[PDB]
């Protein structure tokens, strides 16, 4: 049971999700962040990306 | 003891670099330029 980073509601196996690897480490979905799918299927086949929440990046 | 470069993105970022690839300008997302 994984809650949302942004919205906090669980975070099922059914949506698109996103891992935080800039530090926070906590899962959102895709939707919430409001990355467009287009991004997300981008970064995820991308070999050297990796996503930062909003508040990780800020500091 | 190896070790790697990884680019971090923003949402922002992201969404501006994939606007970038489906608008042909750029090869992929990690493509930066100056
Ligand atoms: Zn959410
Ligand atoms: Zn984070």
């Amino acid at each position: 049971v994984y809650p949302c980073g942004i919205c906090t509601n669980e975070v099922n196996d059914d949506q698109d999700a996103i891992l935080c690897e800039a530090s926070c480490q906590k899962w959102f979905h895709r939707i919430c962040t409001g990355m467009t799918e287009t991004a997300y299927g981008l970064l995820t086949a991308e070999a050297s990306a990796v996503w930062g929440c909003d508040t990780c990046m800020a500091d | 003891m190896a070790a790697k470069v990884v680019y971090v993105f923003s949402t922002e970022m992201a969404n501006k670099a994939a606007e970038a690839v489906l608008k042909g300008q750029v090869e992929t997302i990690v493509s930066f330029h100056i």
